[PDB]
């Protein structure tokens, strides 16, 4: 058995981690305090949730994960929170003042001194693992700490760590649920620090989980908690076959996923999203759900797939799904949508059904189903996302607008063209593979 | 009050929609670059399609569909025509077409030259015509041309049989305007507009093209006998009309009509799934020019489909006029249709 | 634990600073002795931040009280919540600054200064994690004028990366104690634009007209204007006082508000502004058209005169949040012209569900906009006129400056205003 | 239309579906860069207090 250790950077990082790991204890059955009932061998084993799991010799069950964040507020919750006793301190580590939207101040000012920490608790799991894989890294992009801390640890991973895989969750800033001003900056000076460093990243638009939560779920203004819980779900069904017995490896993620390495960011799409407060609705069948796949209202970034190329394509079902069924919609769904592929690569599908069905919260926003797919989907049309920040950016830099803040931190304010020039390669790169 | 952009300075067409939402006092124009929009009258180029829909609160239009270059790029229909099922490769009203790429650069070269020897070899016409969106019967002369330029060319059947009207013995063209809205209806303007030649056509010299291509510029600029019959070289269904009936006894719409709606039908409805804007978090329109050409037969031919076209002089008010109450009036309301809806199963 | 550290200097910065701690002190269930009567627990989740907490559970306001003359401050001792201020916090002298901004940076300030920073370092070493300082003042006086920019500068030498906000009231021929007024103004802005990095720009000839226009008031008075102060001062740190998803420290605001390091001078809005047809319960986009509304700015500018950089609008009260977004969204549109297009979404609202004492729901508005320029030209115009011909100079040259300080502080305050006109454009 | 390596257990299954075939910097330098930042902080904030002392 090979583990995997789950890094939670900034604010969106550490509750969308708190959101996960609530579902993982319902999904493997653990109780708040950290019981497994259904686990036989007590202190220890290696079966498929051990990968995300450690057992003590009193057979708490303790998640392979930390906690970082520069301000005590978010973290403090954990602390206290349903779920406190899973967690032992040393995992959970926090500053006093936080960088204040500040890349700079996330990624020199302040993290310099709370780097060697960080790795030091890290090392500790990693003393913990028979045969690390790697490291999935939960962050957003427009904080400070998220965007500016995240770019520093993970250029500390690859060093101390080289042979290790990293997976970013990265939150893709939307001004619904956003106050910041800054978060362009932000968001394009932590991928271009960390792309170098990320073998996949899996970008959430909060622009499209609003619109999911108010469209499917009825909430009129919708909260973190409603926007963590439905993410979650996405993070589960991506992981789920790290924890189960599917199909397998952190490894695989990029092997299925990114044929070219600076294009790995994969387009996420999941259904069908029910309201519980529904009163009935008709069970989707394979078909409907994995038709849903191909609608953009149904995926974490906005954007048009049927004006881009694909590079793969995977559908991970969970619930009563059987093969019969996916090749009944697939062939159905050839005939209806408009998939094109890159030449390089071959017009397929990789499937994986996991027979227990998506887990939902009790008392929360989201209804229990039969059957659930999350498909992953490389497009050029995500590309669309950096050409829409890549604009915000380039209409203040012009300005010079709040550059001072950054320099005012140690960063030199050529970071920023040079930062700019590696998006613009980026959309270039993307206009390339996709376009005739 | 909704607020509008304007991104192309050279649009005749939607120069004066502005014009007219300006005087309904309940839209204000906003600078070409603030994104504050509800409607956007875009660029016909590299138009950043990737940019909108992401403004809360704020539902926003445009007036061009991604993905119909397929149907308005020359190289780009013939794929289209020959590939889609819908179509099929037997399609019975649009020239037998080939993709030539010029050998300084799939290519249906081959194919081609099987086709013009087949013609060749049965004592047919065998007349075709090269052009580019950037005529002979010798297949050298037309395989040589392209090699001299260096951009996609096609290479179709030259229709050399038109039907010629009188007097004059000169060839035509028809132009219809399409306009096709959020929800995807078809709406076929009823004017429509034949660019004429006032010139015999003369099937004995294609090296003198004034006789045989219509453009409304060509003929300014290289005929002698511009306005001779009709102002400005266009005909008007009313009396294209009356002339079918007089002539040869029949009507515009049964001799000719009914062909052109079931083309743009067809087309339109091939792409729907493609460029429909139904789940799309933004929303599309745009205004088409058909092109059509009549042979003898009173057979209906599709020459192109224009992406961008300009209007005839005497209809840009009633057109635009339409554009707002169906295109811009129907997604943003204001405080008997010009337009022939194609009924059509989405 | 994010603690503020209050300074309230001279005769208005008193006055101003007590009526606030008076309306925050009613807000956070404080009484005049300091301790605490609310029914809620949202008025203790940030109860530090303006507050230490004493032997007994009584919370004693971390404000120090600084003046050159006694007068203001005894006033405050003996005032409503007067017994609430901690008794070594009240630092004076006696001479008085004599409306001179020579006199409170130079002389008499000069020798009272070191007392003060004492002061504020020991509230300093008590302070977990210091957010930063806000100084209440005026800018026509001499004390708070004078000397509370001098303690700015000091300050900022001490606690270099600390946030220095203040509220700083303008002088207005309207409203106005001396003719030096433009002197000291001007003297003061000089220093704000290089140390502060908020700046809450309060024209009292707004706040007068507001009175007189608005409210209905025949006769104001310098307390009347203060309620404005204090419903005011009250709705900007409401997101600091209170719960919320906004969370933010000072610096965080202050880095989504200055997008550039001197143009940091805000016009606040309040609203609602009603006159005693007092009791009508007021609907989200009444709230919207006001707070929005010119006559319900402090800054004597007419918005319509400039640009906004930024927007920020904190809403209190128990009202519809999805009816709450959909108001903000539409002023914008509707006035699309007066704001500029190259910072993307830079109007933010945040919500809060205490309503302040008395209201169903109220909303408090921050305006960074270049028609502040507005503000600052009228100073530097009065300034000119006197400046030119050297009238009343003696007043100052004899406290030791010279004629070249005071053509350095009349520059600067025209290249402020340059600055806010580029951008403008 | 090939369905190919059909994986199966009690928890589920894996397969795949083809419709159509195909046609670091080191420890040193990270320390640099971060010193660099506090060395242009410190030079900044000397200049303050520079201007602040004069
Ligand atoms: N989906 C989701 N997004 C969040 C959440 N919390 C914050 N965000 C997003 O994160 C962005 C701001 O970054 P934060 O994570 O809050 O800041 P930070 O990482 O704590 O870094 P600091 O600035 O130092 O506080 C905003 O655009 C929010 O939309 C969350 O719980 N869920
Ligand atoms: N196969 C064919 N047979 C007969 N005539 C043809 C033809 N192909 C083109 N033409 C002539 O060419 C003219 C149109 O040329 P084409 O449309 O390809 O160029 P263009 O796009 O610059 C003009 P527009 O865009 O306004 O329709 C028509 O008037 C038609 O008479
Ligand atoms: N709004 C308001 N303004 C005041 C008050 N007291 C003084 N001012 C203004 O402050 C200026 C005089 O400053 P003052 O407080 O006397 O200076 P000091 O010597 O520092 O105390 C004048 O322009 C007044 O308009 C007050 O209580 N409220
Ligand atoms: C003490 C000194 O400043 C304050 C309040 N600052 C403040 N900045 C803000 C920026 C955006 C919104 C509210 C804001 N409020 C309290
Ligand atoms: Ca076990
Ligand atoms: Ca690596
Ligand atoms: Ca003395
Ligand atoms: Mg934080
Ligand atoms: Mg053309
Ligand atoms: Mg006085």
């Amino acid at each position: 058995m090979r583990e995997c250790i789950s890094i939670h950077v900034g604010q969106a990082g550490v509750q969308i981690g708190n959101a996960c790991w609530e579902l993982y204890c319902l999904e493997h059955g653990i109780q708040p305090d950290g019981q497994m009932p259904s686990d036989k061998t007590i202190g220890g084993g290696d079966d498929s949730f051990n990968t995300f799991f450690s057992e003590t010799g009193a057979g708490k069950h303790v998640p392979r994960a930390v906690f970082v964040d520069l301000e005590p507020t978010v973290i403090d919750e954990v602390r206290t929170g349903t779920y406190r006793q899973l967690f032992h301190p040393e995992q959970l580590i926090t500053g006093k003042e936080d960088a204040a939207n500040n890349y700079a101040r996330g990624h020199y000012t302040i993290g310099k001194e709370i780097i060697d920490l960080v790795l030091d608790r890290i090392r500790k799991l990693a003393d913990q693992c028979t045969g690390l894989q790697g490291f999935l890294v939960f962050h957003s992009f427009g904080g400070g700490t998220g965007s500016g801390f995240t770019s520093l640890l993970m250029e500390r991973l690859s060093v101390d760590y080289g042979k290790k895989s990293k997976l970013e969750f990265s939150i893709y800033p939307a001004p619904q649920v956003s106050t910041a001003v800054v978060e362009p900056y932000n968001s394009i000076l932590t991928t271009h620090t960390t792309l170098e460093h990320s073998d996949c990243a899996f970008m959430v638009d909060n622009e499209a989980i609003y619109d999911i939560c108010r469209r499917n779920l009825d909430i009129e203004r919708p909260t973190y908690t409603n926007l963590n819980r439905l993410i979650s779900q996405i993070v589960s069904s991506i992981t789920a076959s790290l924890r189960f017995d599917g199909a397998v490896d952190l490894t695989e993620f990029q092997t299925n996923l990114v044929p070219y390495p600076r294009i790995h960011f994969p387009l996420a799409t999941y259904a069908p999203v029910i309201s519980a407060e529904k009163a009935y609705h008709e069970q989707l069948s394979v078909a409907e759900i994995t038709n849903a796949c191909f609608e953009p209202a149904n995926q974490m970034v906005k954007c048009d797939p049927r004006h881009g190329k694909y590079m793969a394509c995977c559908l991970l079902y969970r619930g009563d799904v059987v093969p019969k069924d996916v090749n009944a919609a697939i062939a159905t769904i050839k005939t209806k949508r408009s998939i094109q592929f890159v030449d390089w690569c071959p017009t397929g599908f990789k499937v994986g059904i996991n027979y227990q069905p998506p887990t939902v919260v009790p008392g929360g926003d989201l209804a229990k189903v039969q059957r659930a797919v999350c498909m992953l989907s490389n497009t050029t049309a995500i590309a669309e996302a950096w050409a829409r920040l890549d604009h915000k950016f380039d209409l203040m830099y012009a300005k010079r607008a709040f550059v001072h803040w950054y320099v005012g931190e140690g960063m030199e304010e050529g970071e920023f063209s040079e930062a700019r020039e590696d998006m613009a390669a980026l959309e270039k790169d993307y206009e390339e593979v996709g376009v005739d | 009050m909704y607020t509008f952009v304007v991104r192309d300075e050279n649009s005749s067409v939607y120069a004066e929609v502005s014009r007219l939402l300006l005087a309904t006092g309940q839209w204000k124009r906003l600078r070409k670059d603030n994104p504050r929009f509800n409607l956007m009258l875009g660029e016909r180029n590299r138009l950043p399609f990737g940019r909108l829909g992401h403004e809360p609160g704020l539902v926003q239009l445009v007036n061009y569909y991604r993905g119909a270059d397929k149907l308005c790029r020359k190289a780009s229909l013939v794929k289209l025509i020959k590939t889609s099922p819908e179509l099929s490769e037997s399609c019975t009203w649009f020239p037998e077409s080939y993709v030539i790429y010029p050998t300084n650069l799939t290519d249906e070269r081959e194919v081609f030259l099987a086709a013009y020897n087949r013609r060749r070899e049965g004592r047919e016409g065998n007349v075709w015509i090269a052009k580019s969106s950037a005529i002979s019967s010798e297949a050298s002369e037309l395989l040589d041309f392209i090699d001299e330029q260096g951009q996609v060319h096609v290479i179709q059947k030259y229709l050399e049989k038109p039907l010629l009207l009188e007097p004059g013995h000169r060839k035509f063209d028809i132009r219809s305007w399409v306009l096709v809205d959020h929800l995807y209806n078809i709406y076929l303007y009823r004017e429509g507009v034949l660019r004429t030649s006032s010139e015999p056509y003369n099937s004995a010299n294609f090296q003198d093209k004034t006789c045989h291509l219509t453009n409304h510029c060509i003929q300014k600029e290289y005929s002698k006998n511009y306005g001779r019959y009709e102002e400005g070289n266009e005909m008007f269904f009313e009396e294209f009309n009356q002339y079918l009936m007089d002539a040869l006894n029949t009507t515009l719409e049964n001799s000719i009509l009914l062909q052109i709606k079931h083309i743009i039908r067809s087309c339109l409805m091939c792409i729907e799934p493609a460029i429909s804007t139904k789940h799309l978090h933004y929303q599309s329109f745009q205004l088409f020019g058909f092109d059509f050409m009549v042979d003898e037969e009173l057979k209906v031919w599709l020459i192109e489909v224009n992406g961008a076209p300009a209007c005839a002089q005497k209809l840009y008010a009633e057109l635009c006029q339409g554009i707002v109450d169906v295109a811009i009036s129907s997604v943003f309301p204001l405080a008997t249709s010009i337009f022939i809806k194609l009924h059509h199963h989405h | 634990m994010r603690e503020i550290v209050h300074i309230q200097a001279g005769q208005c910065g008193n006055q101003i600073g007590a009526k606030f701690w008076e309306v925050i002190s009613d807000e956070h269930g404080i009484d005049p002795t300091g301790s605490y009567h609310g029914d809620s627990d949202l008025q203790l989740e940030r109860i530090n931040v303006y507050y230490n907490e004493a032997t007994g559970n009584k919370y004693v306001p971390r404000a120090i009280l600084v003046d050159l003359e006694p007068g203001t401050m005894d006033s405050v001792r003996s005032g409503p919540f007067g017994q609430i201020f901690r008794p070594d916090n009240f630092v004076f002298g006696q001479s008085g600054a004599g409306n001179n901004w020579a006199k409170g940076h130079y002389t008499e300030g000069a020798e009272l200064v070191d007392s003060v920073l004492d002061v504020v370092r020991k509230e300093s070493e008590s302070c977990d994690c210091l957010q930063g300082f806000q100084l209440t003042h005026s800018l026509g006086g001499g004390t708070g004028s004078g000397m509370g920019t001098l303690l700015i500068s000091k300050i900022r030498e001490e606690y270099p990366d600390r946030i220095m906000n203040t509220f700083s009231v303008m002088p207005s021929p309207k409203v106005s104690d001396t003719v030096v007024e433009p002197y000291n103004a001007t003297l003061s802005v000089h220093q704000l634009v290089e140390n502060t990095d908020e700046t809450y720009c309060i024209d009292n000839e707004a706040l007068y007209d507001i009175c007189f226009r608005t409210l209905k008031l025949t006769t104001p008075t310098y307390g009347d204007l203060n309620h404005l102060v204090s419903a005011t001062m009250s709705g900007v740190t409401t997101c600091l006082r209170f719960p919320g998803q906004l969370n933010a420290d000072l610096r965080k605001l202050a880095v989504n508000m200055v997008p550039f390091p001197r143009l940091h001078f805000f016009m606040p809005g309040f609203a609602p502004l009603t006159s005693r047809q007092q009791y009508r319960a007021l609907t989200v986009p009444e709230l919207t058209q006001q707070m929005f509304d010119s006559k319900n700015m402090m800054a004597a500018c007419d918005p319509r005169h400039g640009r906004y950089l930024t927007v920020a609008a904190i809403f209190r009260g128990r009202m519809s949040m999805k009816e709450v977004d959909e108001q903000m969204l539409n002023v914008q549109n509707k006035n699309s012209s007066y704001f500029v297009e190259w910072i993307p979404n830079n109007v933010k609202t945040a919500v809060c569900d205490i309503p302040p004492r008395g209201l169903k729901m109220s909303a408090t508005f921050i305006g960074n906009s270049t028609a502040i320029q507005e503000l600052f030209k009228r100073i530097s115009e009065q300034f000119t006129a006197m400046f030119r011909r050297k009238a009343f100079l003696h007043w100052y040259t004899g406290e030791g400056m010279d004629e070249m300080e005071f053509t350095e502080a009349e520059s600067n305050m025209n290249d402020l205003v340059s600055e806010y006109q580029q951008y403008q454009d | 239309m090939e369905v190919i390596e059909l994986n199966k257990c009690t928890s589920g299954q894996s397969f795949e579906v083809i419709l159509k075939p195909p046609s670091d910097p080191s420890l040193e330098e990270i320390q640099k860069k971060l010193e660099a930042a506090e060395e242009r902080r410190k030079y900044q904030e000397a200049e303050l207090l520079k201007h602040l002392a004069e």
